Parts: C-alpha cells; structure tokens; sequence
C-alpha cells in the first residue's frame, strides 16, 4: 500500500499565511517528485506547483511565484506548501499527489499523478448566506451571497422532503456562491399556512430560518 | 497549452461514454467521484493503471485524445478531467432515467430586501422536465436576454427520475425598474411550443 | 581585421549583396550595375565550411565510465573520483572557450585577407588605367562600358588598349 | 554547445533496459518482483528513482563495485550449476520475501540450513573449464539473535570461505540486532567472486551460507548502468544522457556531464557561438 | 588511539566544516560509564575524550548492550564510536566480562562489526591498549542500532554533518 495522508483543514484569515503537509507512507518520499494542486470549490483542478525531492528544486505557476514555497523534510518522510498572503479566492481543497521523475528529468513533463492525498481544506474568508422568501403551487428560498460552499438548507429539519430541490450553487462577478431550495405545495395549503426555510452555513457560523 | 474538452455527458447506466481533450501543445485522465480525491485511471495517452477496469481506454489521433468509458455505472460517473502545467475544463458524468415528462413553470417575483440590495435577481422555475435537453429564454419585455441568466438543474430524482431547472438573472436597481414585465420560456425537446409565463410589477 | 579592408577602408558592407560575399559595383555611362565574385567567395566559403571537423574529427565514443554522482558520503574516493571529473570537465571547458576564441579570429583575419585579395588582384589587373580612392573603390580614367567592366571581374582586362587615354586622362 | 534535450531516450541504436522498479543489484540476485529481468542483455541499464527492494533485507560491501562490473558484463544470464549439498536443508525462504502466495527468496540463492539436527562443514568445489570469466554470487547470513543462528545453524558461530588457486575471501558471520526491515532484525551480506577460465571455486563453510545457485556469464563490451527518470521512446540517437537523448552534431554540450554513446563534450558554457561569415558591418 | 581509515575521517569532517556535537540520550543499561585513563588527564585527574563514553562492566557484569536512535531531523548524523582493543587477557575480563567483546553498529543499509583484539603494542603515554575509531552516518529518517557485548567506547552524540565551502590545509603559516 502507498498513502498520501494530509493535515486537517485550516480555517484562516485573508493577509495570512498557511502551511499544509503531507506524510507520505509506504515508499520513500525522495523517490518519488510531488505536484500540489488546488481545487476551489466546484471550479475544477488547478495545478499549483511541484517539489523535486532528492533535490529540492521547485516549479510554480506563474500565478502562485513569490507566495508560495513548497519544502521537504525527509526525516519524516513529510512534504509542506506554505501559501503566504492568502486572498479570498484561495479558499479550495489543496491535494498532494506523487509523482515519478526526479533524477534527470522535471517528473510532471511526463508521467502523471498516480497517488492522492485526501486532501486539506483551506477556506480562507468568511461570509453570510443571504435568504431571500420565495412565493408567487411552489415556494422557496433563496439563498445568496455566501463565499464558502458548503451550505445546507431544511424545511423544520423533518417537515419537508419530497419536492423540495436543492439547485447546486452557483457562481457569480463577485466571487461568492448563490443557490435555491423550492418545494410544490398543495394548493389549499398555500394560503392557509406557511412553512420555514432553515438555511446553515458552517464556514460564516451562521443559521438563518425563514418563513417561505 | 490550453487544453478543452466537451462538458456535461449525461447518460444512463451500461452504454458509450467518449470524452475528447484536444491538447493544443504526455496527457492523462483523472476521475474525481463526487466528494473523494481524484483518481488517476489513464496513464501515458491510452495505458491504464493498476486497478483500473478494461472498460476504460484511451485513443490518441495527432492532437486529440479521447477517453472512452463502457458499460458505465454509478461508481464510474464522476468528474474526469485530462491533464498535460494545465488541467482540463472537466466533464461531469451523471446518471440518466428513461420517463419523459413535461416541464412545469413557476414565477417568483424579487423579493423587497432583495429590491433594497439593489440586486432584483428574479428566477424562474421549471420542475420535473425531461430530457436534460431544454435550453430556457427569458424574455425581457419581449426582447432578447443573455450574459445574466445563470441556470442550474438538480439531478435524477432517486424515483420520479427527472430534472428541475431554476434560472436567476439580477440586474440593477437603476435598471431593473425600467423593465417591469418579465417572461421564462422552454425550448423544450418534449414541447416544441414554448410556454410563457409573464408577470408585472403591480 | 589585419589588412583592414573590411570595417577599414572599406567602411561598408552591401545588405543588397545576395549574390555572393564578395562582389563588384559600377557605375559608368550606361548606368550602375552590381555582380558578386564567385571565386573569392567560394574561397572563402571553402576555407570556412569545416574548420572544426580538422580539429576534433568526431565525438569520441564512451560507453562505461566512473561515477560522478554520489548519494552517501565515503571519503578518498569520492574524493577523487570528483577531482578527477572536475579537473577534465574545467580542462576541456578551456579547451572550448581558447579553440572557440581563434577560430572566429581567425575567420575574420580569414574573411579581411579574401577582401584585400581581392582588392589587390582588382588593383593589379588596372595597371595604370585606374587610381584608388581609398574607399576600396577604384576611379577607371577611360570608357569603360559593361564589356569593359565583366572582363574586369572576369579577369581578362587588357590594360595596354586603354592605357594612351587611360594617360592622357590622369596625367593631363 | 547543444543545451537542450528532449526528454526522453531514444531506444536505438543502443539496446535499452528500462528497470521498472528493480536496481540492478536487485535483478542479479533474483528479488521476486525483478523476475522478468531474468537472463537480460543491456546496452544501457537505466535505474530509475523508484526502484525499490522487496525481498530480504540485504547489504553488499563494496556496492558499487559489484555494480559496475555486472553493467559492464552487460547480461544476466544465469547458468544453473549441479551444486551438491549434503547434510543440509535446501531451498531456506522468508516471509519478508513472498514469491507468490507463499514464503520465498532470491531466485539466485540458496538458502542453506541444517537438516535433522546437524550442520555438516560444506566443501564444494566446481571448476571452470570454459573460456571466459564465471561470476558467483553468494551471501553470509547475519542473525539477529544467538537462539536463531543456533536453529538455523547448529555451530554458534559459522563461517564461510570461498577461494580459488589465486584469492581466497572468507566471513565470520556476526549476531547482532539491526534495524527492522520489512519484518526482520537479520540481514545478508553479498559477495561475489570472480573464477577465471581454468581455474577452480572451493566454497567451505560451517554456517551462515548463501549458496550460489550457479553462475553470470561476464562478458566485456560497451555496456554501462545509468540513473535516469527520462522515458524511453522509439527514435534514433547515439548519445544518451539522463536528461535523454541529444544530438552529437554539435561537438560540445551542456545538458549533463554523465553520457553514454557517441557524446559531445561535456563544458561549463551554455553557449559558443562561431563565426561562419565575415565581420558584419552594417550601412549608417 | 588509531583511526582505521583515517584520511577518508579527516577529508568528511574537514568538508563538513563544523564541529557542533548534540548530546543524545543514550540509555546504557547494566554498565559503568564515564571510564578513564591517566594517560588522558583533564585536569588532575583521570579522563577520557570529551566526545567518547568508555563504558565498563558494572558490579560483575556487563551485558549485551542493545541500543537504538532514530533520525528524525531533516540532516546526516555524525556517530564517533570505538573499540577498546586491550593490551592483556586479565585486563579485558577485569574491564569487560566476557572473554571476547564484539561491536556491530548498523542502520537500515549497512553494518559495521568489529572484534576487539587482545595483544600487547608500543607503550603510547603509558599503555600498550588501543582505541580503534569508526564512524557511522546516519542519514535522515534512517535508525542507528549499537549493539555490543563488550569493548565499546560509545558515542555521546552526534556530529551535525554539513556541506560546503569547508577544507583542512597542512600549514604553519
Ligand atoms: C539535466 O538534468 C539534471 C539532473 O536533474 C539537471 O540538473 C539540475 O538542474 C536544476 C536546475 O538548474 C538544479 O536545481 C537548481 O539548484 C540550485 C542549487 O544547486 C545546488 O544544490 C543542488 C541540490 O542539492 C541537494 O540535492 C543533492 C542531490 O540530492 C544533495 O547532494 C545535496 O546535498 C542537496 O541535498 C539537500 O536537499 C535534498 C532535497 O531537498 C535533501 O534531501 C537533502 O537532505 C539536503 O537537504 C545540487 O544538485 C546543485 O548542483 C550540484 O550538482 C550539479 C550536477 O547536476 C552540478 O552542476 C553543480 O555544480 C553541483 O555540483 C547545487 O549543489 C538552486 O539554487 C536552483 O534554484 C533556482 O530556482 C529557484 C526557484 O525555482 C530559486 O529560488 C533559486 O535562487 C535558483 O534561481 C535550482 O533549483 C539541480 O541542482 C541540478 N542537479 C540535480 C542533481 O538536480 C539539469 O538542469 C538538466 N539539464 C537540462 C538541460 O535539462
Ligand atoms: C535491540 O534493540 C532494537 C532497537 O530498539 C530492537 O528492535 C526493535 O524490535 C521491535 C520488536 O521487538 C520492533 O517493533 C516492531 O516494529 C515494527 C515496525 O514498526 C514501525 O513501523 C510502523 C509502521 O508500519 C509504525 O507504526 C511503528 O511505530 C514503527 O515506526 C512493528 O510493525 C511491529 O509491530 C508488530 O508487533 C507488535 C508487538 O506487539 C504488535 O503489537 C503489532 O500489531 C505488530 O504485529 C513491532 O512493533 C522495533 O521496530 C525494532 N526497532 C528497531 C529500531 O529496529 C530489538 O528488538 C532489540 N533486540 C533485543 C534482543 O533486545
Ligand atoms: C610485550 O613486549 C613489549 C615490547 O618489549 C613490552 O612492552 C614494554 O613494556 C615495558 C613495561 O613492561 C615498557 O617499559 C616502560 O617503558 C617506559 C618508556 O620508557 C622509554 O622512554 C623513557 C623516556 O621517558 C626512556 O628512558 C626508556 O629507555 C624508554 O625508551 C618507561 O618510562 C617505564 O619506566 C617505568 O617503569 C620502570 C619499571 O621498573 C621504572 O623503573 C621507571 O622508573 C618507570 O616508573 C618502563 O620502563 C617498555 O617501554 C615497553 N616497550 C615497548 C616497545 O612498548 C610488553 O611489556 C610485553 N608484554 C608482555 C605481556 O610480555
Ligand atoms: C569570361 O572569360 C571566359 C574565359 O576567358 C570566357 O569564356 C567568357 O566568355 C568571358 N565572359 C563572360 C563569362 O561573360
Ligand atoms: C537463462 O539462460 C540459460 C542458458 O543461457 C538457460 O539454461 C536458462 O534456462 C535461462 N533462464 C531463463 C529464465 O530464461
Ligand atoms: C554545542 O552546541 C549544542 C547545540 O548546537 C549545545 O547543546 C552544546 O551545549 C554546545 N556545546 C558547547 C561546548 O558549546
């Protein structure tokens, strides 16, 4: 077996730094090259840089030059990217993947990622989900303006579980994330009462309930 | 080296999937399982991994490789990427149910915290429409809208197996009041006729 | 740049000579006309198109050899294997620089020796019947049409037809 | 002065062997997932960096030197001699070496403990009546504790000598804790001799013996081991370097100073350029 | 003393440049440590290298020492250990139980065992005994095992290896 396990998820604040690691288990890290990528949340993978161990030399994205530094310590068996004057939209799961070339040749000209890090969560920002009612049948709410994806959105938290649809969020000029959860109701029970949206976003803390 | 390939392949389970990254400049194929790491699963142009099923395979013409995918099921609808340094676009697969339905069209007005924003994002709702085929228009005072309507549709359903669609445009305050009648229409593959859906702020 | 034809009294290359690298203009009654000198150029060309084949014939043919990079850390040997590679790839780095550095002076003293040859050659073949400028040009003292001037570039000038006007015209 | 490279090593004219994860060390003695190295030639053997080991954890004195000389032989290939032992157990295997399902060891050992209850003192001999050179390698098994050297080993302490009519080379196993290596605190030292045509290899021991199983045909040519994460690829070149393959049409080159093949000169400038024309002097 | 190999000792420290020595916990079990000479007097009385633990039996024993240090540090570790090679039979069993001690340092990739020999050898500063030094690098993430039953002169620590600019010159300049 060859695993890649990395650190936790690191909650930080914009101007900071971070330093993600990845112990490397069942092979040697010096045999082996290590790329670091990013995923932001729902925009697809984003290559940052790669770590020759064995000898140290580096390749970054043109994007991530002077803010970020990726080092090795072979004692155990261990690799770091340090990401300095962290923005908004580093917020993304930071992946450590092996790589085979470091003797000769730059190994990611050549050969691909064969073993994956689960991956750190490094979310720096933090903003509230705005809900918006929804009524004209069917109603909702509308969630809106929240930067860190994750959000969840109930009905009583057991009332409503059929009809309802969670649109996947959505992306925007600004750079935050915007989705909907609507149901049908009968149209009888439209007039006579309403029900309430329950819309949790971990990242910002924050959990708003709203009557439709 | 920007690399592109065609997003979006919708199908159902045990059939052809073919996914095509043009590298305009040694490309390889990840699978990303929804919340999981990716996965390597075509090395080199067409060799395959240790641990990775034949159904896989990969091709390469001069400058464009595809990645063929047979007899899918669930654990191989994913999100692939290909990789030459640059990533693709990425394509995501997902599962298709064969019912046919048609679409139902709903309207909600902005809401007034929503009007005071300054951002009067209005959207319209299309439940239970199928197939995944259905580009949807509004219609802004019978007039052509486009580069501010954002669309998203929820996957199968686990047994009503069929899409819902809501598309939100937002404009600001300084113009959303000089417009004041909007409409959402389906091109719809089942409908051929559009069904139109008009409201005025009264 | 010994004789100091070109960057000398020269003082000019022509980039509208395509022809060849050596060559001829004339202006005359009829009008201007330019040609190339065949034979200095391919002199030159030949004298220039190996000059480091006939120093280093070929690449050697080397199959196994020491080892010139280490992991662990031994001691005397490492030590002189290292030594031992560092002294022939320094040896070798100055025999490229100091081969480099005469051969492209000798180009040049080669090229500047193909133009004054010329020149001279030129300058020999109009025994009286012309007088240098000192801008490498010659100044013809006779009728000189465009038969006069090809058998000046070919080689068959015949000084002594034109030499009573050729006289009569410089020295008054 | 050539500075660039393609990447990658041409497979002709020169014959490549791409070691997939296997040193050449590793191949020689026979390590389970080397097995398709068996009987192998090279021009070139090209190690690369993700070469690791997987059988009993060994360690050979003077490393380097075995691994020079079996590049420069330039083959594997491995005659299987009539070796008679009597008086012990043959065919001695490990779990930190598993060929297959079951316990195993290097494919060119023999592993040699004792049989029923006794150790006798092994004296072999076999003698080369060919024409060229016979490489023997054998081993000397350290344990880790005297209650293993004595139930592998009857003598509590063995020793192995192996001679010919002109060298002799003979070890004292030691008992001693080590490191923990894919399960095991023992280790095996590698030795090799080298018995020239017409010569004899008496191998006399009373413990602790790696038997060969036979011998490496040695052969004397152009063949040479390089390190290199380069990938091999259908092309024509002379001059290899880990770097790749480069053209030798120019007489010098930057890329890397260790090559193999028909190479330019390996020099500290990245460029020299020499003039082919005349000194270039513009109008104005 | 005598430096088995001693020019390729003197090249790697010289290259290394420095001379900075971490003292590591070594957990000597059953021995007497801190052992002394008078032909090696820090101060008035009796000492010993300064870098160097000459451990002797304990009461009337002196058992297989069976030692261990990992590398966790991303650098090479210098160990400076020896063999106490004595010059009598009476001398070895009187410091060292057994008849005959033997010393194996080990990492992961290689060994290094040694036997003490007894004989006696020209009177040095008052002995006819002998330290014969070796020295082990263990590189980073590797184990450095010492076990010995007898004869150690064992390390006290480690050398924090180095590369540079760094060299050794024969002058009197
Ligand atoms: C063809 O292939 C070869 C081989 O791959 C290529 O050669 C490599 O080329 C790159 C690019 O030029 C070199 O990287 C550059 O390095 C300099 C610093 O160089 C010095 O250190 C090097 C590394 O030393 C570590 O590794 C060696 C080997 O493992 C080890 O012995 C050392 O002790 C040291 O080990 C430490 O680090 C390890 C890894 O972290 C740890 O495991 C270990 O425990 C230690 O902590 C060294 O190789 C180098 O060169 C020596 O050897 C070459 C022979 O190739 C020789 O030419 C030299 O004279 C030396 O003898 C030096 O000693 C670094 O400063 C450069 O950084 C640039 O870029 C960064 C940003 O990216 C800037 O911040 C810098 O300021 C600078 O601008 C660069 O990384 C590489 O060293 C070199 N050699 C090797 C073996 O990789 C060659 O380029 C290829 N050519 C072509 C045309 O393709
Ligand atoms: C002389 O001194 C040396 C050095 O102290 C001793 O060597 C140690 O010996 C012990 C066994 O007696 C070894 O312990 C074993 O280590 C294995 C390796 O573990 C490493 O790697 C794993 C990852 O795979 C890490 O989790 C771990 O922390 C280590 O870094 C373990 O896999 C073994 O575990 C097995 O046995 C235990 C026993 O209870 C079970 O619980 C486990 O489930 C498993 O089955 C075991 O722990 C130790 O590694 C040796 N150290 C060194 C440096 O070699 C000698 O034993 C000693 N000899 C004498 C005679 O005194
Ligand atoms: C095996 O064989 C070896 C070689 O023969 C023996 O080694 C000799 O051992 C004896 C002791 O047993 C040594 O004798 C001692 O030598 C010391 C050095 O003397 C030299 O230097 C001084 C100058 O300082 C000169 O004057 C002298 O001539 C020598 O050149 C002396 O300092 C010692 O003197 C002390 O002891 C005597 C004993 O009576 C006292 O009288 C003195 O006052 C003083 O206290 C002593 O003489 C001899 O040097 C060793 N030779 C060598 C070559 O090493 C081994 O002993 C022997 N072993 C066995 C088991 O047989
Ligand atoms: C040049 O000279 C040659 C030989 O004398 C002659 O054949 C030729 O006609 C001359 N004129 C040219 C080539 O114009
Ligand atoms: C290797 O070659 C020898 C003879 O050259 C032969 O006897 C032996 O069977 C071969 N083994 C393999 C595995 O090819
Ligand atoms: C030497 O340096 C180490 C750490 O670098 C320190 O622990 C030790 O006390 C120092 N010793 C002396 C004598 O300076």
């Amino acid at each position: 077996q060859v695993q890649l396990v990395q650190s936790g998820a690191e909650v930080k604040k914009p101007g900071a730094s971070v330093t993600v690691s990845c112990q490397v288990s069942g092979y040697t890290l010096t045999s082996y090259g290590l790329s670091w990528v990013r995923q932001a949340p729902g925009q697809g993978l984003e290559w940052v840089g790669w770590i020759n161990t064995y000898d140290g030399q580096t390749k970054y994205v043109k994007k991530f030059q002077g803010r970020v530094t990726m080092t090795t310590h072979t004692g155990t068996n261990t690799a770091y990217m340090e990401m300095k004057s962290l923005r908004s939209d580093d917020t993304a799961v930071y992946y450590c993947a092996r790589v085979e070339g470091v003797r000769g040749v730059m190994g990611f000209h050549y050969y691909p990622m064969d073993v994956w890090g689960q991956g750190t969560m490094v979310t720096v920002s933090s903003k509230g989900p705005s809900v918006f009612p929804l009524a004209p049948a069917a109603l909702g709410c509308l969630v809106k303006d929240y930067f860190p994806e994750p959000v969840t959105v109930s009905w009583n938290s057991g009332a409503l579980t059929s009809g309802v649809h969670t649109f996947p969020a959505v992306l925007q000029s600004s750079g935050l994330y915007s989705l909907s959860s609507v149901v049908t109701v009968p149209s009888s029970s439209l007039g006579t009462q309403t029900y309430i949206c329950n819309v949790n976003h971990k990242p910002s803390n924050t959990k708003v309930d709203k009557k439709v | 080296s920007v690399l592109t390939q065609p997003p979006s392949v919708s199908g159902a389970p045990g059939q052809r999937v073919t996914i095509s990254c043009t590298g305009s400049s040694a490309v390889h194929w990840y699978q990303q399982l929804p919340g999981t790491a990716p996965k390597l699963l075509i090395s080199g142009n067409s060799n395959r991994p240790s641990g990775v099923p034949d159904r896989f395979s990969g091709s390469k013409s001069g400058t464009s490789a595809s990645l063929a995918i047979t007899g899918l099921q669930a654990e191989d609808e994913a999100d692939y990427y290909c990789q030459s340094s640059v990533f693709g676009g990425g394509t995501k697969l997902t599962v298709l149910g064969r019912t046919v339905a048609a679409p139902s069209v709903f309207i909600f007005p902005p809401s007034d915290e929503q009007l005071k924003s300054g951002t009067a994002s209005v959207v319209c709702l299309l439940n239970n429409f199928y197939p995944r085929e259905a580009k949807v228009q509004w219609k802004v005072d019978n007039a052509l809208q486009s580069g501010n309507s954002q669309e998203s549709v929820t996957e199968q359903d686990s047994k009503d197996s069929t899409y819902s669609l809501s598309s939100t445009l937002t404009l600001s305050k300084a113009d959303y009041e000089k417009h004041k009648v909007y409409a959402c229409e389906v091109t719809h593959q089942g409908l051929s006729s559009p069904v139109t859906k008009s409201f005025n702020r009264g | 740049g010994l004789f100091g034809a070109i960057a000398g009294f020269i003082e000019n290359g022509w980039e509208g000579m395509i022809d060849g690298w050596y060559g001829f203009r004339h202006q005359n009654s009829e009008g201007t006309g330019q040609a190339a000198d065949l034979k200095s150029t391919q002199a030159a060309i030949d004298q220039i198109n190996g000059k480091l084949n006939r120093v280093i014939e070929k690449t050697n043919e080397k199959f196994h050899q020491i080892e010139k990079e280490f992991s662990e850390v031994e001691g005397r040997i490492q030590d002189l294997e290292k030594y031992v590679e560092d002294t022939k790839i320094d040896l070798w780095s100055y025999n490229a620089e100091l081969l480099v550095a005469l051969e492209n002076q000798h180009t040049i003293d080669l090229t500047d020796s193909e133009m004054n040859k010329l020149f001279e050659k030129t300058r020999r073949q109009l025994r009286e019947n012309a007088e240098d400028m000192g801008n490498g040009c010659f100044k013809i003292y006779h009728k000189c049409d465009n038969a006069c001037i090809e058998s000046i570039r070919n080689g068959t000038y015949d000084h002594d037809v034109y030499r009573d006007e050729a006289l009569n015209n410089r020295f008054q | 002065v050539q500075s660039s490279s393609t990447g990658k090593i041409c497979n002709n004219p020169h014959r490549i062997l791409d070691g997939i994860d296997c040193t050449l060390i590793d191949a020689l003695l026979g390590d389970p997932h080397c097995d398709v190295f068996q009987n192998e030639t090279w021009d070139l053997f090209v190690e690369r960096s993700k070469a690791f080991s997987n059988c009993y954890p060994y360690d050979v004195p003077d490393y380097a030197s075995l691994r020079s000389l079996v590049a420069s032989s330039g083959t594997l290939e491995f005659i299987t001699e009539g070796f008679t032992w009597t008086g012990v157990t043959q065919n001695g295997g490990s779990n930190a070496c598993k060929r297959g399902p079951g316990s195993g060891f290097f494919s060119r050992l023999n592993w040699l403990t004792k049989s029923g209850s006794t150790y006798p003192v092994l004296n072999v001999t076999m003698p080369n009546n060919d024409n060229f050179d016979k490489l023997y390698i054998w081993g000397v098994h350290h344990p880790s504790t005297n209650q293993e050297q004595t139930s592998l080993y009857v003598q509590a302490s063995g020793r192995v000598t192996v001679s010919t009519r002109r060298s002799q080379q003979t070890i004292i196993p030691n008992i001693g804790s080590r490191p923990w290596v894919r399960g095991l605190s023992s280790r095996i030292s590698i030795y090799w001799t080298i018995v020239k045509p017409g010569d004899v290899l008496v191998i006399n021991s009373n413990g602790n013996l790696i038997a060969p199983r036979g011998y490496f045909k040695m052969r004397t040519g152009k063949s040479s081991i390089m390190r290199s994460d380069a990938p091999i690829d259908t092309c024509i070149s002379e001059c290899i370097t880990p770097n790749g393959s480069i053209p030798n049409d120019k007489p010098f080159q930057n890329v890397n100073k260790i090559t193999y093949g028909a190479c330019p000169k390996y020099v500290k400038q990245n460029t020299l350029k020499l003039a082919t024309g005349m000194r270039n002097v513009p109008e104005k």
